[PDB]
RNA sequence: AUUAAACCUUGUACCUUUUGCAUAAUGAACUAACUAGAAAACUUCUAACUAAAAGAAUUACAGCUAGAAACCCCGAAACCAAAC
RNA sequence: AACGAGCUUGGUGAUAGCUGGUUACCCAAAAAAUGAAUUUAAGUUCAAUUUUAAACUUGCUAAAAAAACAAAAUCAAAAAGUAAGUUUAGAUUAUAGCCAAAAGAGGGCUCUUCUGGAACGGAAAAAACCUUUAAUAGUGAAUAAUUAACAACAUUAACCAUUGUAGGCCUAAAAGCAGCCACCAAUAAAGAAAGCGUUCAAGCUCAACAUAAAAUCAAAAUUCCAUAAUUUA
RNA sequence: CUCUUAUCUUUAAUCAGUGAAAUUGACCUUUCAGUGAAGAGGCUGAAAUAUAAUAAUAAGACGAGAAGACCCUAUGGAGCUUA
RNA sequence: UCGGAGAAAAUCCUCCGAAUGAUUAUAACCUAGACUUACAAGUCAAAGUAAAAAUAUCUUUGACCCAGAUAUUUUGAUCAACGGACCAAGUUACCCUAGGGAUAAUCCUAUUUAAGAGUUCAUAUCGACAAUUAGGGCUCUUGGAUCAGGACAUCCCAAUGGUGUAGAAGCUAUUAAUGGUUCGUUUGUUCAACGAUUAAAGUCCUACGUGAUCUG
């Protein structure tokens, strides 16, 4: 059981979630 | 009860006026002020209070304080606070009360 | 406890990315703040309550004329979530008693000393 | 629950917005110490109204003028 | 709607703002006589002219304190630099 | 609101009591009449005269005299005296 | 007709810290429901709060160092943003709160401490969460909060097997395999064997021989319950 | 009772005459799931739905009248017994 | 009632003590300014004057009224329910009025793990240590009759997989709510038992399902 946070403090968790870079060509289909 | 300081350090205190309480001597009774025998510090002059640290030095007759006094290390003496009043007026002057 | 909190002093010492982004020179900086208040001061602490009403930000969406010094800044840094600050600007000089009564103040932030109300041509 | 796309874009402009308000507070025109004093006369002449105001109530005149009117309501033409 | 664009062409967000379909009179005689002032446009002349005149007063201090400060400045650096009566050595002074 | 009475849209009866909350719980079939805040020690306001005021007895180191200004209704189980 | 003590009149408008009720309009201000005593806790008095009037002068936010503490509460210079504050006179009511969010203490409750709230909009209905400076007329306008969100992958699959000897050991025997120490041998390539399986043995595999190829966590009890929908800047 | 049945009288129903009582905030007085103070005819979301009588059943309207009982309080009472 | 220690400024929180005693070379009168405190009570003290040749240290009780004592100054409370009524106990089911309420552990089921049971062989049948955002159940309202609505975690009837399944009997698991699921009786048994039967005599929810339908 997790307790359940204020509505307030879960919209700061979904903005601050890590994003990582995607590279332009995939390097399988790269000579 | 609410034993603590009742003046605190650069506040204008009159003759009289009760500067601390406590059950044991957590400050010491410095310039131009005294003893209470319940151990209250009252200021005997009208002035600023401060507080400083100094050296201490028991009276020769007192055993306990001269044993513990010998027996500290050649290096350094102890220490303690002290609680002083600073007069801020002069006592008097001299006026012209008649011409003869 | 909930309680009056102190900011590091790291947030308000601006990276030189930050000068090209907003186009403040590091010197020669503005005089004269434009402060508007954008959020409610309910559900706010007490503190935040007070310095709203000394900064005379009491309306919503009217702006305020403050000072860019010391002072008055550490009162801004309290509030700095509910007010919009924009630094105001003078193209056409400060006004004078001739031109006192044709000022206008633009979105922008400037100043115009001559309003006429009629195409730039 | 899951944060809906609105409140997620909403967060973000107050977020930018907040930035640009810590940047134009870090660049102040005059230090502390240009600043004493230099609106001393200006609030000393402010408080000196206040207390005009305050030491100045009294009662009201009273006018002749204002008992001897009440007399008209009876007039009329003769 | 627009508010946005209005802004980024430097006009007002509400059309009912600050410009010409608002600030201008609505009507005149059919002589050709103008019309009194609207109530609402004497209001809003009086709150900039309140405005501008707030702008006036808080630059003059700040400027007028700079200066004050500067020339205290130097009175402390020339009383730094004093001297007077003499200055013997020896057996006698 | 509407051209149009009903159709469409909006809207969790009233008083009292509870924790500023009621789909809680008291009370009300409806009409007419009847049915519940009262006193002047001190204070404030308005006048007369003033080291004095008051139509006898009282107060007074600016006082004293007069006016105006106020504090509810219904309801027990009981106790005692004398008759029947 | 109603006796744990008859009935009637009077004392009597008995008393009730308890229950119920207490009749026109408008404007203005405003509570907390903490501390102390009480045959007191269903009540009252005092402080504290609030408030009307009056006199006259500094208040609120902030606050350096330097203390006192132990290794954020006091204290309040000078400034700045700003309009309150003290003294005098009079007066009641109130003295049980509720939910959310923090830190603790006795172990879900129960206390103590700091912050916030009481929509006519929003979260499905919605006292306590979020957006919201008062209140007026208009068939104008710009905005705020706003239950939805877009099950796998990312060292092997092909062919095989000869021997010193069944290695010692009360174990009949325990032979690569019960152990138990050693663990060497030939051959291109073969562990005194990684498993099965045999009373022990046999027998089946693994690794070896050549021959090939591929390439980590995650998106229950009345009767289902808006309707639907993957791409137009 | 297994396991109930038949007949007659009283009641009941229709016609004629006379004519009460508790009760009652206003009612244009529906079902299912959800919400909620074990609780919804009236609130949220779905669904159903021409208008009125006569005779029956008792699930609900926390159905009506209960002088019906258990727990606590009051510097409210009364009867009895004493040391 | 008062004081000391912890919690740490809460408590019916954890502990100890107090209603004094010993020594005193005997500690006067008068008076600025302060602490503490709702009130009442309680603390400290400069200067001046006076005796002497300045403070006694150990360290904790009780108002007013009203009665005392003597020669004017003093003394009287386990009023301990400790802000203290000058002096009063039981009992009521024979009872009355005014009101306010009301009326984690355990344990079993299901998943994960797998030492040991099973002659041999972990998982036919079980199963330690554990694991389970797992389910669901000193004391002090229920039965029955009538009529049933519904869930599946299935007792019987039905379709299937495995077996330490030869046949016949059985043990275990999957799917499915179709209709059904008896009649009598208490000597002993802390919410039990007995007789005769049946294809079977299932487990539960529905304010004891159900008392304006009835009854113990
Ligand atoms: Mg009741
Ligand atoms: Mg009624
Ligand atoms: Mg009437
Ligand atoms: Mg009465
Ligand atoms: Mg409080
Ligand atoms: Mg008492
Ligand atoms: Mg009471
Ligand atoms: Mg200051
Ligand atoms: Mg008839
Ligand atoms: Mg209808
Ligand atoms: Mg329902
Ligand atoms: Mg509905
Ligand atoms: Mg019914
Ligand atoms: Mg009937
Ligand atoms: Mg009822
Ligand atoms: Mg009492
Ligand atoms: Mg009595
Ligand atoms: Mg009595
Ligand atoms: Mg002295
Ligand atoms: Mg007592
Ligand atoms: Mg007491
Ligand atoms: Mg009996
Ligand atoms: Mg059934
Ligand atoms: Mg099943
Ligand atoms: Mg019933």
């Amino acid at each position: 059981h997790w307790r359940v946070m204020h509505f307030q403090r879960q919209k700061l968790m979904a903005i601050t979630e890590y994003i990582p870079p995607k590279p332009a060509i995939n390097p399988r289909c790269l000579p | 009860k609410h034993y603590g300081i009742k003046k605190m350090e650069g506040h204008y205190v009159h003759a009289g006026n009760i500067l601390g309480t406590q059950r044991q001597f957590r400050w010491h009774p410095g310039a131009h002020v005294g003893l209470g025998r319940n151990k209250c510090l009252y200021a005997l002059e009208e002035g600023i209070v401060r507080y400083t640290k100094d050296v201490y030095v028991p009276n020769p007759k007192n055993t306990e304080a001269v044993d513990l006094v010998t027996s500290l290390p050649k290096g350094a003496v102890l220490y303690k606070t002290f609680v002083h009043v600073v007069p801020a007026k002069p006592e008097g002057t001299f006026k012209l009360v008649d011409m003869l | 406890k909930f309680t009056k909190s102190r900011i590091p002093d790291k947030v308000f010492q601006p990276k030189p990315e930050d000068h090209e982004k907003y186009g403040g020179d590091p010197q020669n900086p503005h005089k004269l703040h434009i402060v508007t208040r954008i959020r409610s001061t309910k559900r706010r602490p007490y503190w935040e309550k007070d310095t709203i009403k000394m900064l005379g930000l009491q309306k919503a969406h009217s702006p305020q004329i403050h000072k860019n010094i010391p002072s008055v800044n550490a009162k801004l840094k309290v509030v700095k979530h509910l007010i919009r600050i924009q630094p105001l600007k003078l193209p056409q000089g400060l006004p004078t008693e001739e031109t006192m009564s044709s000022t206008c103040l633009k979105s922008t932030g400037e100043l115009v000393v001559q309003w006429h109300l009629k195409p730039v041509e | 629950r899951t944060v809906s796309f609105q409140a997620k874009e909403s967060m973000i402009r107050r977020l930018e917005v907040e930035a640009e308000n810590h940047y134009w507070l870090s660049m102040p025109y005059m230090t502390a110490e240009q600043e004493c004093g230099h609106a001393a006369e200006r609030r000393a002449q402010a408080f000196e109204a206040i207390k005009a105001a305050a030491t100045s109530k009294f009662p009201k005149h009273r006018y002749i003028a204002d008992q001897l009117d009440h007399l008209n309501i009876s007039k009329k033409w003769s | 709607a627009g508010g946005q664009w209005r802004l980024q062409q430097g006009l007002a967000a509400n059309p009912s703002g600050y410009g010409p379909l608002t600030e201008l009179p609505d009507w005149s005689f059919a002589d050709g006589r103008p019309a009194p002032p609207m109530k609402g446009q004497l209001r809003r002349k009086a709150q900039r002219e309140k405005l501008a005149r707030r702008v006036v007063l808080l630059t003059q201090e700040m400027d007028a304190g700079i200066q004050a400060w500067k020339l205290r400045q130097q009175k402390l650096q020339e009383e730094r630099k004093k001297e007077h009566d003499l200055k013997p050595k020896g057996t006698l002074l």
